């Protein structure tokens, strides 16, 4: 925040959970992404190769264009959600 | 037996190696290495931020060399060459060669922002522009060391014949001024030493025969220099020649013997590099060569203090192997009383005639003076509690701030001396008048 | 007499200090061994031959000679690493050197470290060796012992304590034994 | 919700992260003083009111931050030097249970300080590296005597490091909640 | 435009305050896979801007077909961009769309110089250079030697008069300038500098010098010395003073696990000779075939006596060198200069650079070279296989790129052990070409085709053909005083029906003044321009094409007819 192994039970209760997390992480408290990375910040500026080829796609500091096996310099806080998709590597 | 030779500031020798320090100062230092029949220079800064590190080549063997913030002056001693760089691109560099007499060689050179200076073993003195332009031409004692900080120039003087002296003079663009013209030294000379312990540190004193082994201005512009017997001299009340006074402010030696524990670690020798306010900054340099090498090692800090101690009386005194050694609190609080006298009366001076350049100094001068009468009051205790009412009231009167003089006044009831309770009320409303008035 | 300690402490001195990057292998893997209670170490040639090949020269030359003066030095670290008793442990070696085939060798390669390979066609049921041992004088009844090591002895005749020809006997009721096991390569 | 492994400990990671908020000593290569920082978490004045060359004391992390580029130079802590950890060594030796009184996070700085800051030392390097070793093997021995003494009621430590307790913390638990367990159940 | 040494500081400052921004990705480069040179290049610069804090992206490129394609996806925030090994030949303006209409940002009312939103800068040691990339193009910043300002006046003049020209006097005059150009134009290829080196020269300028930096100045200048060993030549006594001025004092102290240290010392132009063996060093050396002969019994006997004249027992040199013993290890040095004579084997001695890191054991820079190299090559309807091949090869620049750090020393002695067998399967391909004879003396040139081999794949990656070919060169050029020639080499491809061919100039010999010139670049381009026959021209290195199976011989038939050879 596929279905064939759950029941029908638990496949509506995942769905009720999901709901109840957006509300959560909506409203009040929104400025700290609860659903983010638990790993202490190390570094500001990390080096990150190109595993996929997704072509050209917008995030909210910018777009980016992954050319398969480039390599940027860029910001971790930027590209920590494209690195838990699986698009990137840290080299 | 003496002999001329060139100097230049905290430059090294070249030892067993193929490479040496030419000079160090507060801004930065300069080194250079030989290639067969060639030279590599090395200029650095430690203000990273305002200048850029760089290295060009010479093929005339420069054995001179000065530093500033707006260029490096450069020369050769035998040959009369020297070369001038500023630290933009956009004034071009310039260089000359200097006439000299057979045997003559040039001994020490510097330079103001607009002013250029050449000195000789033969007592020529020579000046020019900043664009070698020629000025004037003078002839004295020979030199054997200068510096300068903006306007203010501090040079060294030395023969057989009339002794060790010195010179200070302000080349104002206004009109230049003298304030001390060739007078006597009291500098400490190592040639004794040189003569009798045959060391094998005999290389440094050919290297420096003189055995200065730095000077410089302080940040606030007052003369310095660092003796052969390795301590700190300053130039007080320059301002006033009837005034004037020389003042050991620190040893070095003094400081490792307390470090070591009390112990002769001669292992151990300080390099000194410039004077910020009340803190030396040096290089503790360990090992056979009394001068460091490369890469360069990181600096230090370490505060003045004003000679006061016995090494016998401390061991008495103080008497985990190496620890340094515990010290009575009347010597610490007397050298904290002399020490900030000394302190507020250079900041003082300095304030009257330069006033300030940052807007809070006063507050330090401020602090001072409470340290000055905070030590005052731990002395005149002890002297009450040893019931000398003489010493005690003595004391008193050096005493400044009321509520200083109202301390005292609960430590001579503590000491049960209503006859001096009495005399400092006496003094404190004689004071008081004195405020009224 | 003083070769045997220089030897010693130079062999000491690098299991001490061989780092590659930042760990010290044969420190970590000596600890690491002593708490299964595996008393041995896996040196390999490589990391001996950078460290020092002077080292490597003299093992070369004297194998028979030098590889009991590595294996003391070993036990004089284990101690230190582990106490404020152990036996004495075994120095195990890799190598890249070239395989001699088996057919090739002859009188030119004995006593000399030799790399090779063939297949195992038969082994032997274990049997016993001594290290340390204890003896008896058969006449005045005194006692000693010896430190035996198996490298390429008797016992001894200088009686002590005339005490006789041939007097001592060996008390197996105060002794230490080892494993040994035969092979044989095709 | 929360990770499995961070049930009821703190990770290496975490551990660096609480050592990074100390303060540490410097000598700026620039002058700062007449933007500004305008930090929220720390004060601000230090880093607005530097002088070149001028020692002054700020946060870990952002001594890192300014030694990562050329503006910095990390002063060295007084016992991470050659003649306290001798004498450390000593004491160690010396008393055969006490620890020995080294700060609470030597480990994590001097392995921090000696990848980003291996320039600024005054001692050479690889005798550092010696003596830090020398120390942690020793008190790894008196570690594992003390394992011998897990009990139903409590225990007493001295002078142990925070990542020392942190290796050890979930088998010492353990271990003694279940001796609690196998003792009160007869009492009841 | 072009910039001189004096000016190198400016475009830097320039890139600088360009691509400040840190809401997008203000800076590319694009580099030329498979060459060293601009690897090492690109990785000195990459650090540069790492320090600077520099958001930014590196993409590599195979070709001229790639360049198109990457060119053309990118946005216009992209305020700067770097083109690196490649195109100095080439009108840029021409290659691309370029109408500088559609880029100038602001005018200069004073200088008149138009400042534009995307800059291009430029950096090949390729020439003669296309003259509009200096002289025309204001958005091409291209970095030079002084060679254009010390060479080229008549040519500038012809240029600009040429262009500012647009009845007897117009005719000369136009006839002048025609000549001119076309005099210029159309000469054989050379290449004149290295790039790592021009970027040493900036990082001294800032300020930037370190021995990490130096050695890939080392690197990037020792691939050089297979092929132009001239330039080599030139620029190696710069190389002894940066060693010289940067290692540091106290020297030959007792080693560190952490000490470092770069020296001058011996080389031996043998192949690999820190690993593998000595007798192995000398067996598979380029130049000890072309010396000895070793093709055949009759050289191989040559070094079997060699080694017993010289003292060595032959099951020693067998050993790998490592494990050798030491005696023979510190009497080498001295056994070379009492046998090599005999042989006429003298150039085997030269001087070199060696770096060591603690206790794990010495490299020289020729070594780690052939370690890269082997990393290049072997690292793990038509149009589709042929992106997968190019794609493959271009995973291999990283595969290279990660091997260039202290911490990765597990992938350099992997990149070792390729390049053994690499070597290894090179000499089992020439003996079969020289004793079969296939080596076709045309009067005009030498070619060689291969129909059929072991395995003709490994042919298929250029720098490995190219390592054949420098193979047979050396034995075309000792093995008789007379007939310097060009040579042509091709290889079938069964998958495409294509063969690859590579044109391939003379050398003179090592201990031997101007340079000569590859030729092939006009000959191809005019053929392909006339030709029928299907074809492909798209590599970076012009000297390189490919044909079809039934077109290679009527190719060559024009070919050979033409008088550009
Ligand atoms: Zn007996």
């Amino acid at each position: 925040n596929d279905t064939n192994n759950l029941s029908h039970q638990e496949q509506e209760y995942l769905k009720e959970y999901c709901d109840l997390i957006t509300d959560l992480k909506s409203g009040d408290l929104v400025d700290i992404d609860l659903s983010g990375s638990l790993v202490p910040p190390s570094d500001v500026f990390i080096d990150v190769r190109v595993l996929k080829d997704a072509g050209e796609i917008q995030t909210e500091y910018g777009v980016f264009n992954l050319i398969k096996d480039s390599q940027f310099f860029v910001r971790q806080s930027d590209v920590e959600r494209l690195i838990q998709q699986g698009y990137l590597q840290k080299i | 037996k003496f002999r001329y030779m060139p100097f230049s500031p905290a430059g090294t020798p070249f030892g067993f190696t193929d490479r040496r320090y030419l000079t160090m100062n507060e801004v930065g230092y300069v080194s250079t290495v030989k290639n067969s029949e060639q030279y590599s220079i090395t200029v650095s800064f430690f203000d990273v931020g305002r200048f850029r590190e760089y290295h060009f080549e010479d093929l005339f063997g420069y054995d001179l060399c000065f530093l500033n913030e707006k260029g490096t002056l450069f020369g050769q001693s035998k040959t009369g060459q020297i070369q001038y760089r500023p630290h933009d691109s956009i004034h071009s560099n310039w260089t000359k060669i200097i006439p000299l007499q057979a045997g003559e060689r040039i001994t020490s050179v510097a330079a103001t922002p607009v002013r250029v200076i050449v000195g000789t073993s033969l007592g020529y003195f020579r000046s020019f522009n900043q664009f070698g332009v020629p000025f004037a031409v003078e002839k004295t004692s020979p030199i054997v060391a200068l510096t300068a900080q903006n306007y203010r120039v501090f040079s060294v003087h030395y023969s057989q014949f009339h002794g060790l002296s010195y010179s200070l003079s302000e080349l104002g663009t206004s009109s230049k001024r003298y304030y001390k013209r060739e007078c006597p030294l009291p500098m400490s000379l190592p040639n004794i030493n040189s003569d009798m312990k045959k060391d094998a540190n005999l290389d440094y004193y050919n290297f420096n025969p003189m055995g200065i082994k730095s000077l410089f201005f302080s940040s606030y512009g007052d003369p310095c220099i660092f003796g052969s017997d390795n301590t700190l001299l300053l130039l007080s009340k320059w301002r006033s020649p009837e005034e004037s006074k020389w003042l050991p402010i620190l040893d070095s030696n003094m400081e490792i013997w307390k470090m070591s524990g009390g112990k002769e670690t001669t292992d151990i020798h300080v390099w000194p590099l410039a004077l910020a306010y009340d803190t030396l900054n040096c290089i503790l340099v360990k090992g056979k060569h009394i001068w460091p090498e490369f890469p360069l090692p990181l600096p230090s800090e370490m505060e003045i203090r004003m000679p006061v101690f016995v090494k016998s009386k401390l061991l008495e005194e103080n008497k985990e192997e190496d620890k340094e050694i515990q010290i009575p609190v009347s010597m610490a609080a007397e050298e904290e009383y002399l020490r900030s006298k000394v302190l507020s009366e250079l900041l003082t001076d300095t304030l009257e005639n330069d006033g300030e350049m940052y807007g809070n100094e006063n507050e330090v001068l401020a602090a001072l003076n409470g340290a000055y009468d905070k030590a005052l009051l731990r002395l005149f205790a002890s002297a009450c509690s040893d019931q000398n009412v003489e010493k005690a009231l003595s004391l008193a009167h050096e005493l400044k701030q009321d509520r200083a003089l109202t301390a005292a006044v609960k430590i001579s009831e503590r000491a049960e001396l209503p006859s001096l309770v009495k005399k400092i009320n006496n003094i404190r409303e004689a004071r008081y008048e004195q405020q009224l008035k | 007499d003083d070769d045997n300690t220089e030897i010693i402490k130079s062999f000491k001195n690098f299991i001490l200090e061989f780092r590659l990057d930042s760990q010290f292998i044969y420190r970590d893997q000596l600890r690491n061994n002593i708490l299964v209670k595996n008393y041995s170490l896996t040196v390999n040639m490589e990391h001996l031959i950078g460290y020092n090949e002077d080292i490597y020269k003299k093992l070369s030359d004297e194998p028979s000679d030098i590889i009991p003066l590595f294996e003391t030095a070993i036990t004089q670290v284990a101690k230190r690493i582990s106490i404020l008793s152990l036996p004495t442990f075994q120095l195990i070696l890799n190598s890249n050197a070239n395989q001699i085939p088996l057919r090739d060798l002859d009188s030119e390669h004995v006593s000399k470290i030799v790399r090779l390979s063939g297949i195992i066609i038969s082994t032997s049921v274990l049997s016993s060796r001594a290290t340390y041992l204890s003896i008896m004088c058969r006449n005045c009844r005194h006692t000693t012992s010896i430190t035996i090591n198996n490298f390429n002895v008797s016992l001894p005749r200088s009686c002590l304590s005339n005490c006789g020809p041939d007097p001592y006997i060996i008390i197996h009721e105060s002794s230490k034994f080892i494993d040994q096991q035969f092979l044989k390569l095709q | 919700s929360l990770p499995a492994h961070l049930q009821q400990t703190f990770s290496p990671e975490e551990i660096q992260f609480i050592v990074e908020n100390e303060p540490i000593k410097i000598f700026p290569r620039i002058t700062t003083r007449q933007t500004r920082w305008q930090l929220i978490t720390t004060d601000d004045k230090a880093l607005n009111n530097m002088v070149a060359m001028r020692s002054t004391e700020v946060v870990l992390w952002i001594a890192l931050l300014l030694k990562q580029q050329s503006k910095c130079s990390i002063v060295a802590p007084q016992w991470l030097t050659t003649k306290e950890l001798d004498r450390k060594i000593q004491y160690e030796k010396t008393h055969p249970d006490r620890f020995s009184e080294l700060p609470w996070n030597w480990l994590v700085l001097a392995r921090i300080l000696f990848n980003k800051a291996k320039d600024d030392f005054h001692d050479p390097i690889h005798e550092l590296r010696g003596k830090i070793q020398d120390l942690r093997e020793i008190r790894q021995i008196k570690v594992l005597k003390g394992l011998k003494y897990l009990n139903e009621s409590h225990l007493q430590l001295d002078n142990l490091s925070l990542l020392e307790i942190n290796e050890l913390r979930p088998f010492i638990t353990e271990i003694m909640d279940k001796l609690r367990e196998i003792h009160t159940a007869s009492l009841t | 435009m072009y910039y001189g040494i004096s000016q190198f500081s400016e475009a830097y400052n320039k890139i600088l305050r360009n691509s400040s921004s840190h809401s997008s990705c203000q800076l590319v480069i694009f580099v030329s896979c498979l060459n060293i040179d601009a690897l090492c290049a690109t990785k000195m610069l990459s650090l540069l801007f790492k320090k600077q804090l520099v958001q930014s992206q590196i993409v590599p490129i195979f070709g001229y077909s790639e360049l198109r394609r990457h060119y053309s996806q990118l946005d216009d925030n992209i305020n700067s961009l770097l083109l690196v090994g490649f195109g100095g030949v080439i009108d840029l303006e021409a290659f691309l769309e370029i109408d500088p209409q559609e880029y100038v940002i602001d005018t200069d009312e004073k200088s008149g110089e138009q400042s534009f939103r995307r800059d291009i800068y430029v950096l090949d040691a390729h020439r003669p250079w296309n003259l509009d990339n200096i002289f025309g193009s204001q958005i091409i910043q291209c970095f030079d030697d002084g060679t254009v300002d010390d060479t080229l006046g008549e040519q500038k003049e012809a240029y600009y008069k040429l262009l500012e020209l647009d009845r007897k006097q117009r005719k000369k005059q136009i006839h002048e300038y025609e000549g001119v150009l076309e005099e210029y134009y159309s000469q054989g290829t050379t290449v004149v500098n290295s790039i790592s080196a021009q970027i040493y020269s900036l990082l001294s300028a800032i300020g930037e010098t370190n021995l990490s930096n130096l050695w890939l100045n080392i690197l990037g200048t020792t691939s050089l010395d297979i092929a132009y060993a001239q330039v080599y030549n030139r620029l190696y006594p710069l190389l002894q003073d940066e060693v010289k001025r940067l290692t540091p004092s106290s020297r030959n102290s007792v080693k560190t696990p952490d000490t470092l240290t770069l020296n001058i010392q011996p080389d031996y132009y043998l192949f690999l000779l820190r690993h593998s063996s000595l007798y192995d060093s000398f067996y598979y050396s380029n130049y000890v075939n072309a010396k000895l002969s070793l093709w055949n019994e009759n050289g191989k006997k040559r070094l079997h006596k060699m080694f017993a004249r010289m003292g060595i027992p032959l099951s020693t040199a067998q050993e790998t060198w490592l494990y050798m013993d030491h005696s023979i290890k510190r009497e080498l040095g001295i056994i070379f200069d009492k046998n090599l004579d005999r042989y006429g084997l003298q150039d085997i001695i030269r001087d070199g650079f060696v770096r060591t890191l603690g206790y794990r054991g010495s490299i020289s820079a020729s070594e780690f070279v052939e370690a890269l190299t082997a990393l290049l090559e072997v690292g793990n309807n038509s149009a589709q296989k042929l992106t997968n091949l190019r794609k493959r090869w271009v995973s291999n620049f990283w595969l290279s790129w990660d091997a260039l750090d202290d911490r990765k020393v597990e992938l350099l002695n992997r990149g070792i052990q390729l390049a053994q067998d690499l070597q290894r399967a090179i000499f089992n391909t020439g003996v079969a070409i020289l004793e079969k004879k296939l080596i076709k003396h045309l009067r005009i040139y030498r070619l060689c085709v291969l129909q059929d081999g072991p395995d003709l794949d490994l042919y298929r990656n250029p720098l490995t053909l190219l390592r054949l070919g420098n193979w047979l060169i050396e034995c075309c050029a000792e093995s008789e005083d007379k007939q310097l020639l060009p040579m042509v080499l091709a290889s079938i491809d069964e998958n495409t029906d294509t063969y690859l061919v590579a044109g391939l100039t003379p050398r003179y010999p090592r201990g031997l003044k101007k340079p000569i010139l590859n030729n092939f670049s006009m000959a191809f381009q005019q053929i392909t321009a006339e030709t029928d026959a299907k074809v492909r021209i798209d590599n970076f290195e012009s000297s390189i094409i490919e044909i079809r199976r039934e077109d290679l011989s009527p190719f060559l038939e024009k070919l050979t007819l033409s008088g550009l050879l």
